[PDB]
């Protein structure tokens, strides 16, 4: 109506006119007022006046909350102690106390650091449990553990809304935007409410980030309480890191409750449904044994073509294709072909012995050393291929069993990884104490002990890798040592959450850019990824460094950091000129589903002249798609038609047809511009099922 | 140094440089060069840029005074290159499923799937559809579906209005057909979209020569260049009209245009999603029933759904009401639909 | 063009009524030299619109 | 002020119609009713301008 009766009610300071006006203004507070609160300029004089003065606080927060205020708006309601499903409740509780209580929680969350914001905060928690709208009020009360008692305060009836909605948007935004330490308040109290809940692998996804030993026992007594079975065995083994199946096989070696969780959750039972059904439901033709195998002989692409035929796995046909395929082969290709049989055989435990046994103890060093390498390839749950090589290892400079140390130490690193498995490392102390001029001794030393040493309890600066730091800095020769030792150093930095090991090695190690390149390697491997832009812009700065190899790994950190918010992962790295930078983005595509902008970048990145970078494109190109697929293949056939070009051709023919086990060996493959001895270590990159 | 010899080549270049078309390679490095008006001395070439980049009869960089061949051309850019080459994948793959749902699958598996996955044709020996017309009542979704496949793309998308090709200069239209298909060729497998070519038939214009014998020549160049020779390969071309009558059947015949896809006005099952999602972002007193609006109007477009679903908020928010009564839907649909031929004049139907 | 999503508002103009014809009769009758004792509703009544 | 008027005798730099520039500090000028002419730039204006 007209304000002529009701506007002069503010002018007397009499108590009864206020104490019946404020219930009448409460009645007309269903629409707020007739308008946008033109009473404001005449009632801020009434700020100085004090019986029913909390109702005057309701008036004051109503009009100050009605126009604008960041701190004086919730100040009456923290004096009011709120007193006295409605549209009025949609006004003064929902939106007015949503933004008002939200700026009180934000302004006091950034200002002081009381309990009034705890009581009003739980009042808004309960009030939004009355209003029952999630996916907003939740992300407002994240800032305001508090969120822990919020989750057990709210998770009674609605399961999938808070789990799927709140855990989806808050998990994705918590790895995307929120920093690390509140995330554990995610990881523990989501441990709590999913303890009350079914659909167990979300807890196992909690096991993807926690790396905790209690949840796997709880999910095994619970996932035995809910009796498919071998399926959660399979993604149990694919989901776990390297530590918790040895800790799991001891804490389940004690009790075991059926002794079938021992058979599932180490090895030997993830692959037993697969490989026979891999033979059954699929049928591969002989025309890639022959047709892709008809790529002409130069004893180099016959080597790599035998490697592609090694990756055909309608049986293990390439295992028994007679002789003289390996007789035409050379030394590290004899490592490639002696270990080629195990790459056909990532199963068949008893059959691996009776297939490799012909090539065991043979007349050639690379047949037997690549044969024990294949014994490291075939399985991960035997520990009976330890003793034919493990006793031989000691050579003291340059003998046969060092090359078997090339094959078996990494292969046992392929086979086992404890919490910290140590007898192999006490074998490794005369391995690094050997320090053979062959690179791959210290190569598979650091990489193998890193495969034991990834997923550690925030890493460790133990005397194993500290020993290879000091004995690394002993001799400054063959800078691949200065490259492939911080490989395994950074592998032992994995398992970090908060590692100040970058500062510890930043005190110990740093020097001339061999060891400052070690500094940038630890800078890579200890900083896996979160909402952590401050070192990303540092990533912007030290990108402009004059030393062009720390650029390679330092910018190669991208696909590890931003693997989830992948929209930012297209950048201008092709638009830069430091030609290895195009290699860096050319790494940063990856092996995933292979979207359209990826191959759109592979149009230009497909066409380049240097055979190192042109050799760097087909690996990730055909790797991200494991005609449509063969159209870039015959396109590379049009690119060339040196032997590097035919070798990248066999590389694409190979690759065509945060789990740690797929994260290492391409980062091991980052020093390709070198001997076929390094290409003997090319046949180790096991990351596929 | 190379800056010195490069500056020497730059000093072979006389700062007023011209752009002129070749006619023919005169093989001994002195050539003969047409301008736009063609004053063609026996000029030579600056022999550090590659002469063997260009076919004979291709434009180069020349001089004014000696007319000597100086450099290589780059491109041709008109006001259309800005518009033909769509810069970004703009927006709106779909804001609402439930629009058509029928020819969505048809444009998907007809256009997208042979493009995105061209390996099925190996299995069967099928050629891809080259020309598909999208036509029907105005404002059905056809332009919106063009912006859908523009956003949900995999190719260098091209957006063309059919009336862009209308000039007064002789041959200018077919020239922009040549630059047009040059754009359609040289990026990647691109999605060309051409709209409103039903307005090229019974059309006569101001900035024009003799009308019946101007656009006959340009559309003739479209008939030759579009789906004559110059091996299609993988070049997607989609055109769209509203009517069909002015169409010369010489392009309608197969080979050239393969699929002709009509568009109906939507049924009530699909209406509820458009009514609902057009009302998905408004405060509404949900006690009212949309099914009167979904049932009543029989031949609505989605712009009728849009216009009613905005208009009722104009009637409630006309009086500052956040939520909408049913009578604002009554005034809304009676405000949108006008001249309802029911009674009065004849209304023989009763 | 005649799709409503192309032109939203579509307003016919009828002949104005004797109220409105009377009001415009006040408007353009206002600036004249006037004689007192006149009925304009008769004249707007005589209008067909 | 009156002696300034010899500046009038320099006939005016006519309007040029640039589509866009390219590299090597040169542009693409399409003269009013004439063809395309790549020329070099002055110094008081930039390639970025
Ligand atoms: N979800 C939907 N279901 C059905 N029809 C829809 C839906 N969304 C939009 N539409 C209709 O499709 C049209 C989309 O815009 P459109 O490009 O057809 O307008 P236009 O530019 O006038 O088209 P034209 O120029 O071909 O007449 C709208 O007019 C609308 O009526």
């Amino acid at each position: 109506r007209d304000k002529a009766p009701v506007q002069p009610q503010q002018s007397p300071a009499a108590a009864p006119g206020g104490t019946d006006e404020k219930p009448s203004g409460k009645e007309r507070r269903d629409a707020g007022d007739k308008d946008k609160e033109q009473e404001l300029s005449e009632e801020d004089k009434q700020l100085q006046d004090e019986l029913y003065r909390p109702a005057l606080e309701e008036l004051r927060r109503q009009i100050r909350s009605s126009t604008t205020s960041m701190t004086s708006v919730p100040k009456p309601l923290k004096f009011l102690r709120p007193h006295y499903n409605k549209r009025f409740a949609a006004d003064i509780i929902s939106v007015l106390a949503m933004t008002m209580s939200g700026e009180r929680e934000c302004l006091k969350y950034r200002l002081v650091g009381a309990g009034e914001v705890a009581k009003e905060w739980q009042e808004l928690d309960d009030a939004e449990k009355v209003q029952r709208e999630p996916l907003l009020t939740l992300v407002k009360e994240i800032v305001p553990l508090l969120m822990e008692i919020e989750q057990v305060d709210m998770l009674e009836k609605d399961i999938d809304e808070n789990a799927y909605a709140k855990v989806c948007l808050y998990l994705t935004s918590c790895v995307n935007y929120v920093p690390e330490p509140e995330n554990s308040a995610l990881l523990r109290c989501a441990l709590g409410v999913f303890r009350k809940f079914s659909r167990f692998p979300e807890a196992l996804r909690l096991a993807l980030m926690l790396n905790d030993m209690e949840l796997v026992e709880d999910i095994f007594t619970s996932c035995k309480d809910v009796v498919m079975l071998g399926r959660h065995g399979v993604f149990l083994e694919l989901s776990e890191d390297v530590e918790e199946y040895e800790d799991l096989t001891e804490i389940m070696s004690n009790v075991q409750l059926n002794s079938n969780f021992l058979a599932l959750a180490r090895e030997l039972d993830i692959m037993e449904p697969k490989v026979p059904d891999d033979i059954y439901k699929t049928h591969l033709e002989n025309n890639r044994f022959g047709g892709s195998g008809s790529q002409v002989d130069s004893a180099r692409m016959n080597l790599a073509s035998s490697f592609v035929n090694g990756f055909v796995n309608q049986d293990k046909l390439l295992t028994d294709d007679g002789n003289k395929w390996l007789y035409k082969n050379k030394d590290h290709g004899m490592l490639s072909a002696a270990a080629s049989l195990g790459m056909i055989l990532l199963w068949d435990v008893d059959g691996g012995l009776t297939q490799i046994d012909k090539y065991l103890y043979s007349s050639e060093d690379y047949i037997k050393s690549g044969a024990l390498l294949a014994c490291g390839i075939v399985n991960s749950g035997v520990r009976n291929e330890c003793d034919p090589a493990l006793a031989l290892l000691s050579d003291y400079v340059l003998h046969n069993s060092n090359t078997m140390r090339l094959g078996s130490i990494f292969g046992l690193g392929l086979a086992y990884a404890g919490s910290n498995r140590e007898d192999v490392l006490t074998l490794l102390l005369p391995v690094m104490g050997d320090s053979k001029s062959s690179m791959e001794v210290a190569g598979v030393t650091a990489l193998a002990c890193g495969m034991i040493a990834v997923g550690s309890c925030n890493g460790d600066v133990t005397s194993t890798i500290l020993q290879t730091i000091m004995e690394k800095s002993e001799t400054e020769l063959k800078d691949t040592y200065a490259r492939w030792l911080p490989l395994g150093l950074g592998l032992n930095h994995l398992g970090k959450g908060e590692a100040i090991e970058a500062i510890l090695a930043a005190l110990e190690v740093v020097s001339e850019p061999f060891r400052s390149f070690a500094n940038t390697l630890v800078d890579v491997c200890a900083y896996a990824g979160s909402g952590n832009v401050l070192k990303v812009q540092q990533l912007l700065h030290i990108c402009s460094e004059h030393f062009d190899s720390k650029e390679k790994e330092e910018d190669k950190d991208k696909k590890e950091k931003k693997d989830k918010d992948k929209k930012e992962a297209p950048a201008d790295m092709g638009a830069h000129q430091g030609v290895a930078v195009l290699g860096i983005a050319l790494i940063a595509m990856g092996e995933e589903i292979g979207a359209e902008m990826a191959l759109r970048t592979f149009g230009h990145l497909l066409r380049y002249g240097e055979p190192t970078l042109r050799r760097a494109v087909p690996l990730a190109l055909a790797l991200i798609s494991v005609s449509h697929d063969a159209d870039p293949e015959v396109s590379y056939n049009s690119i060339f038609a040196a032997r590097l070009a035919a070798m990248l051709r066999q590389l694409a023919q190979y690759h065509a047809k945060k789990g740690t086990l797929t994260l290492c060996p391409y980062h091991s493959d980052r020093q390709l511009m070198s001997q076929v001895a390094v290409a003997g270590l090319l046949t180790v990159l096991v990351s596929f099922l | 140094k190379q800056e010195e010899e490069r500056s020497k080549v730059d000093d072979l270049r006389g700062t007023p440089m011209s752009v002129g078309t070749l006619e023919e390679i005169i093989d001994d490095n002195h050539a003969i060069v047409s301008t736009s008006v063609g004053s063609e001395h026996y000029v030579s070439i600056l022999s550090f840029v590659d002469k063997d980049l260009l076919e004979p009869g291709c434009s180069v960089l020349l001089n004014h005074k000696v007319h000597a061949v100086i450099g290589v051309l780059m491109d041709d850019t008109d006001p259309l290159v800005t518009v033909m080459k769509v810069e970004k994948a703009p927006q709106e793959t779909y804001a609402d499923i439930g629009g058509l749902d029928n020819q969505i699958q048809e444009i998907k598996e007809s256009v997208e799937l042979p493009l995105t996955h061209p390996e099925y044709y190996e299995e069967m020996g099928i050629k891809p559809p080259k020309g598909v017309i999208l036509y029907g009542p105005p404002g059905t979704g056809k332009t919106l579906l063009a912006k859908a496949v523009a956003n949900q793309t995999s190719a260098t998308f091209l957006r063309v209005v059919g009336s862009e090709l209308i000039q007064k200069y002789l041959g200018d239209g077919p020239k922009l057909v040549r630059e047009l298909f040059r754009v359609a060729e040289e990026h990647a497998p691109s999605i060309v979209f051409i709209d409103e070519i039903d307005a090229i038939g019974t059309k006569r214009y101001d900035s024009n020569s003799g009308g019946e014998r101007e656009i006959q020549r340009t559309m003739l160049e479209l008939l030759n260049q579009l789906d004559g020779f110059d091996s299609r390969g993988d070049v997607k071309v989609i055109m769209a009209t509203n009517r069909i009558e002015t169409l010369d059947p010489a392009l309608i015949r197969p080979g050239r245009i393969d699929r002709k896809i009509e568009f109906p006005l939507p049924d009530e099952k699909t209406k509820k999603r458009i009514f609902q999602i057009h009302t998905s972002r408004m405060t509404l007193a949900d006690d009212v029933t949309l099914d009167d609006l979904i049932m009543a109007k029989d031949d609505l477009s989605g712009a009728d759904i849009k216009a009613i679903c905005t208009e009722a908020g104009l009637m409630a928010l006309r009086e500052r009401r956040m939520k909408v009564t049913n009578e604002d839907f009554k005034k809304s649909k009676e405000n949108v639909l006008y001249k309802k031929q029911e009674g009065t004049p004849e209304g023989l139907y009763l | 063009l005649l799709r409503p999503g192309r032109i939203d508002r579509k307003i016919e103009f009828p002949p104005p009524n004797e109220e409105a014809r009377l009001d415009i009769l006040k408007i353009h009758s206002r600036k004249m030299n006037l004689t007192r004792g006149i009925n304009l509703r008769k004249i707007a009544e005589l209008m067909p619109g | 002020l009156r002696e300034e008027l010899q500046l009038l005798q320099e006939q005016g730099s006519y309007v040029g119609e640039v589509v866009r520039a390219m590299d090597k500090k040169k542009v693409l000028v399409k003269v009013h009713p004439e063809g395309k002419f790549v020329v070099d730039v002055d110094k008081n204006i930039d390639i970025n301008d």
